């Protein structure tokens, strides 16, 4: 009974694909490369709803000319099971059928096929088709073709990562990134930089990742998703190194820029890293994020870790670490947690500084459960130099005195903040006025 | 700054309206 | 075959610039007509 | 003006028994057993034994099930007689009686289904609201949060469609009790104050208990001016409090800044709230918030203060006040800093201009984030 | 009760008396406008669904 | 020892997890780094005695010199007018005069005995000149963007 | 949409039922285990 529903679903999917290729052709004809992004938008939904009949009919109807790619593609696809009501979907008519299809359209269809092959647990042929597509893209040179090649790069890297051959694709990615940078392609630059950072971080080549980040300038006109990926990876690098403040800033920006509804796993990962880096810095993460339905069960070990850090107790911390030791390793924060396990006292010193305007070193030792006040003095001096606490020590009497709070308003800082925001708003208005189209003269 | 924010929101509103109009016109012509 | 890639690169850059300029000019012309 | 069904004192007694301290309360056990004996609650007795690991007095339960079956068959026969000939009215009353007895015996699901069928047949708005109130009271008795929320929304929709203001005020009291349950003390105090002069829901609690609850919620939700104009200067509240020396002392200690007496009153109120079933979940949050409120009230009129003076005012030691102030300043509640070398409590209340600038930065950053996201999404 | 604008300095046995413009009435209006325009941007978000 | 904690952790990340918690040769640098972060400099100053292999002895000395320098920097940035129960006691100098050469090397005023003001004032920059040309330029840019045809 | 397939969603192997699921406000200080402020005040009065 569901066969008829599947067939009508396939027909509507074919209509959607035809609309997509029409949009690509319109983009190429009108010299408006950004149009192809409209078709590329529905890539996840189309991948979800793809089927054998859909792919076979699409390729047959869209590869009348240049049948070499049909020869390379069809064998991977499965023949329809004795189809008798075939309508012989023929989108290209007469002159259109005779003429060779466009490079962007061929790339899009190849991309659909590789995505389907990947979704199915058959990665070898996915890699083969991907390599063929990449050869085609390298041979060609166009703008809309580059826009499609961005997603092609993403899925090529994905299939190789599934294969566990991420290292070999590194040189391929570097070469393509160089070509894109020479050709001034922001989308390709962003996608390739994100994929390269992922490659490095997979094998823990943090020095290489840092060098590439320092020497490459991320495109400003990049999609919010690419910005989120880049911010997350840079924050990961800075957190693995000792740049906790910058890591927290960048990763808050990444979580802010991530899509609101989807990207649940990315949100969980960024949230865990943010919790750990905040604990290292000595603050206390907000508790609202610990009860969201999506991020509820995942962050429980980190909830317990925050509990122990706040009520600093090495017994509880070690218990939590021993219990959830393996999950920290799986999620990629065990080393940072190990650092926290020894810099825990920083949080206590921060709370003491926040509460007390002037306290004795003996009292600080008593509150921090330390040994003789010499250790407390050394810890406080370390914190002051690190900038965690704005206080000055005075041993001629033997107390730590917190610095005064300066009147920020009388300073020029509000002027700078407001100027930044004014410039941002003016740029937004200018670009929103330039985005307008008046089409009747077409 | 508040005035500039108001200006930006108005510009966005105009862009959304223009895009709606163009999309509707293209659909009707098609 | 000789100095063809150089010419093609310069032409492609100029074509991108010209397309952008033409789009902007069409918007400006619409506003002027209004 | 409504039936005492389900009897919420039963829920109170069950909670008292569930509490580890009073699980051996012979008197409470006798009172609960007497109530269940009189009302013939076989499902509730079964559930209570299952939950408390109590021996089943099968001798009583036998006759009790006998009576329950007798009454149920009577009700079914009367319903059948009604539907045979009588048109409406009598049949609705029959279903109401059946469901009421089922609730009185304790069958949650049977009672809920009976009330749903009765509501489906009923068309009078008053009777519909009565059914919704019965369901809301069952949800309160069994702390069924989803049922409570759904029935509250249904009652609100009915009142919007049109209904008596008496039922409106009753719904206000019900909403207030639910708000106290889910720790929305601001709305609880608002509704209780609005209904202090229009209280007709004696089905849920006594008027003295209602005024005590209103006082408790008000002193945590209302600033000093509102507490002055509404609670302390409230004629009805004062009239009722005239018979409650403890609650009057608790309120007036805070109002008049007699802090030792206020701390004593909060100490007794903590035990009262912990024993009370509605407040028991939030019996520490309320105490902590009241302590923070008292400290902030004392500090609101002092640039500098001495820990010895604070300890004398609160009738405590210096170390206790030091711990409390440190904890609350760290949590960010009290605006002050503690100087220990010289025991001073210098106040650090923020400047309005600077607080406004920070708030503007934060809110404008959120708005600009959203505007940038919209601008980006417009083209992609 | 805000009868007079002043603060007590215990220990030193002093009473400080000052005059304060506690509020600007421009920052508050700006904040309210920011909230209202946040609502407007939410409505624009809803309206942009037609573009998709 | 060279004080490249960033590179230290970058390299520590490469090695497997079990080896950083098992191998006695990899566990000495980790312990020293952890103590340095904690600020318990005394622990390391007494733990110099224990060495997994004599090769580490060379680098322990440079680590101690660097830790002395870090203590000096922490004292300079923090604190105000010396003390810390005499500089020698906290700098772990056996002889009273051993710190004089390093005090001379650093820009320390050498006031009363074991009393070196750190001038944490940093000149206390209070002069303000109302930067006016730049603010005028910024407002003129605002006007240009408001008026120009986009 | 740009579903982040690279980052996997957390596995639902265990997926234990909610302990209490109370929805009031959470808040950090609730985690603290105090000692019956009434008893605290009694001890303070006793020790003066």
């Amino acid at each position: 009974a569901a066969e008829h529903s599947q067939r009508e679903l396939d027909t509507v999917t074919l209509e959607d694909i035809k609309e997509h290729v029409k949009q690509l052709e319109k983009a190429v004809s009108g010299k408006e490369p950004r149009f192809v992004l409209r078709a590329l938008r529905m890539l996840p939904s189309t991948s979800r709803r793809l089927n054998h009949y859909v792919l076979y009919k699409a390729v047959q109807g869209f590869f009348t000319s240049n049948n070499a790619t049909r020869d390379f593609l069809l064998p991977f696809l499965e023949e329809p099971m004795d189809t008798e009501a075939d309508l012989q979907f023929r989108p290209r008519t007469g002159k259109a059928a005779s003429t060779p299809l466009l490079p962007e359209v061929e790339a899009y269809l190849q991309l659909l096929v590789v995505i389907f092959m990947m979704n199915s647990k058959r990665y070898k042929e996915a890699q083969k088709i991907s390599d063929d597509l990449m050869q085609k893209i390298s041979t060609q040179n166009r703008r809309a073709l580059d826009l499609v090649a961005a997603k092609c790069y993403y899925y090529h890297a994905r299939v190789y990562e599934f294969l566990d051959k991420l290292d070999v694709v590194r040189s391929f990615l570097h070469a393509r990134l160089r070509t894109a940078t020479l050709r001034h392609d922001a989308d390709g630059q962003a996608t390739l930089l994100n994929l390269l950072l992922r490659n490095y971080l997979h094998y823990s080549l943090y020095d290489q990742a840092e060098k590439l980040v320092s020497k490459s300038v991320f495109p400003e006109q990049a999609n919010n998703n690419e910005w989120a990926r880049y911010l997350y990876y840079t924050g990961r690098i800075k957190a693995i190194q000792l740049e906790y403040s910058e890591a927290r800033r960048t990763m808050t920006n990444a979580l802010r820029k991530a899509p609101q509804h989807t990207a649940v796993g990315f949100k969980q990962t960024v949230h865990k890293l943010l919790i750990v880096v905040e604990l290292l810095l000595g603050e206390i993460p907000d508790r609202l994020q610990f009860r969201q339905p999506s991020l509820k069960r995942s962050l429980m070990p980190y909830f317990l870790l925050t509990q122990a850090v706040r009520t600093g107790n090495l017994a509880k911390f070690n218990q939590v670490l021993d219990q959830f030791g393996e999950k920290f390793q799986a999620d990629g924060t065990y080393t940072l947690i190990i650092r926290l396990r020894h810099n825990v006292i920083k949080t206590g010193v921060r709370m003491i500084s926040l509460s007390y305007s002037r306290i004795s070193l003996a009292d600080i030792a008593q509150k921090l459960q330390l040994d003789s006040p010499e250790d407390a003095e050394f810890i406080v001096a370390k914190a002051i130099r690190d900038g965690v606490i704005e206080a000055s020590i005075n041993h001629e009497k033997g107390y730590v005195q917190s610095k005064e709070m300066i009147d920020i308003y009388s300073t020029r800082e509000p002027q700078l903040a407001f100027h930044q925001r004014i410039s941002f708003c003016l740029d937004i208005h200018n670009m929103s006025v330039k985005a307008m189209r008046f089409p009747p003269k077409s | 700054y508040l005035a500039s924010l108001i200006r930006s929101v108005v510009a966005l509103h105009n862009l959304i309206n223009n895009k709606i109009a163009n999309r509707d016109a293209e659909k009707k012509e098609g | 075959s000789g100095l063809r890639q150089y010419y093609l690169s310069k032409i492609e850059e100029l074509q991108l610039i010209v397309n952008d300029k033409s789009q902007n000019l069409r918007r400006l012309q619409a506003q002027r007509n209004e | 003006g409504l039936p005492k069904n389900p009897d919420l004192r039963i829920a109170q007694l069950r909670f008292l028994l569930s509490l580890p301290e009073h699980r051996g309360d012979a008197a409470v056990r006798d009172e609960l057993m007497a109530a269940v004996r009189d009302n013939n609650m076989a499902p509730y007795y079964e559930a209570l034994c299952k939950s408390l690991d109590w021996q089943i007095d099968v001798d009583l339960l036998n006759k009790m099930k006998k009576a329950n079956e007798d009454e149920l068959k009577r009700l079914d026969e009367e319903l059948e007689d009604a539907e045979k000939n009588l048109g409406e009215s009598e049949i609705r009353d029959a279903m109401m009686a059946k469901a009421e007895y089922l609730c009185r015996i304790g069958d949650k699901e049977g009672a809920l289904t009976a009330f749903r069928k009765t509501y489906d047949k009923t068309v009078a708005l008053g009777h519909r609201l009565d059914i919704v109130f019965y369901l809301l009271r069952i949800g309160l008795f069994y702390m069924d949060n989803d049922l409570i929320t759904r029935n509250t929304e249904k009652a609100k929709s009915l009142i919007e469609e049109g209904g008596d203001w008496d039922r409106r005020n009753r719904l206000k009291v019900y909403q207030g009790l639910y708000c106290v349950a889910i720790r929305d003390f601001k709305q609880a105090a608002e509704l209780f104050l609005d209904t202090v002069s229009t209280f007709t829901s004696y089905e849920l609690m006594d008027y003295k208990t209602f005024v005590t609850y209103t006082v408790y919620v008000s002193m945590i939700a209302l600033e000093r001016p509102d507490l002055r104009e509404k609670v302390i200067k409230g004629a009805e509240i004062l009239e009722v409090l005239h018979s409650l020396p403890a609650v009057r002392q608790y309120l007036f200690s805070l109002y008049e800044c007699r802090y030792s007496v206020f701390f004593q009153s909060l100490a007794v109120v903590e035990q009262e709230m912990k024993k009370d079933w509605l407040f028991a979940p939030h019996y520490r949050y309320y105490v902590r918030e009241m302590r923070i409120h008292a400290y902030s009230q004392l500090l609101e009129s002092y640039r500098s203060l001495t820990l010895g003076y604070m300890a004398e005012a609160f009738g405590v030691g210096v170390e206790f006040i030091d711990q409390e102030l440190s904890r609350f300043i760290a949590a960010g509640r009290l605006h002050c800093k503690i100087d220990k070398v010289n025991e001073i409590v210098e106040t650090n209340r923020p400047d309005s201009k600077n607080w406004q600038y920070q708030e503007t930065i934060k809110k404008g950053d959120l708005l600009l984030n959203r505007v940038q996201k919209l601008s980006r999404v417009i083209n992609m | 009760d805000k009868k007079f604008h002043g603060i007590l300095d215990q220990g030193e046995g002093v009473l400080i008396i000052f005059d304060e413009p506690p509020v600007d009435k421009t920052y508050e209006a700006a904040l309210e406008t920011i909230q209202n325009m946040s609502k407007v941007v939410d409505s624009l978000y809803n309206k942009a669904k037609k573009l998709t | 020892s060279q004080n490249r904690v960033a590179e230290f952790h970058t390299e520590l990340e490469r090695l497997p997890a079990k080896d950083i918690q098992t191998n006695v040769y990899i566990k000495h640098p980790v312990s020293l780094e952890q103590y340095l972060m904690e600020g318990s400099y005394n622990k390391v100053f007494l733990a110099k005695g224990n060495i997994p292999a004599e090769s580490y002895t060379f680098f322990i000395d440079i680590l101690l010199d660097t830790i002395r320098d870090e203590i000096a920097g922490c004292i300079e940035k923090a604190y105000e007018k010396i003390l810390f129960t005499e500089a020698t006691r906290i700098l772990f100098f056996n002889t009273p005069k051993k710190m004089t050469d390093y005090a001379k090397k650093r820009g320390w005023v050498l006031g009363p005995n074991n009393y070196y003001s750190f001038a944490s004032q940093q000149q206390k920059p209070e002069d303000t000149t109302i930067p006016s040309t730049e603010l005028a330029k910024q407002v003129i840019e605002y006007a240009r963007q408001l008026e120009m045809i986009v | 949409d740009d579903e982040f397939e690279e980052f996997p969603a957390e596995d639902w192997a265990g997926l234990d039922e909610d302990e209490d699921a109370h929805v009031w406000e959470d808040n950090w200080d609730d985690d603290n285990v105090e000692d019956d402020f009434s008893n605290q005040l009694r001890a303070e009065l006793e020790k003066h």
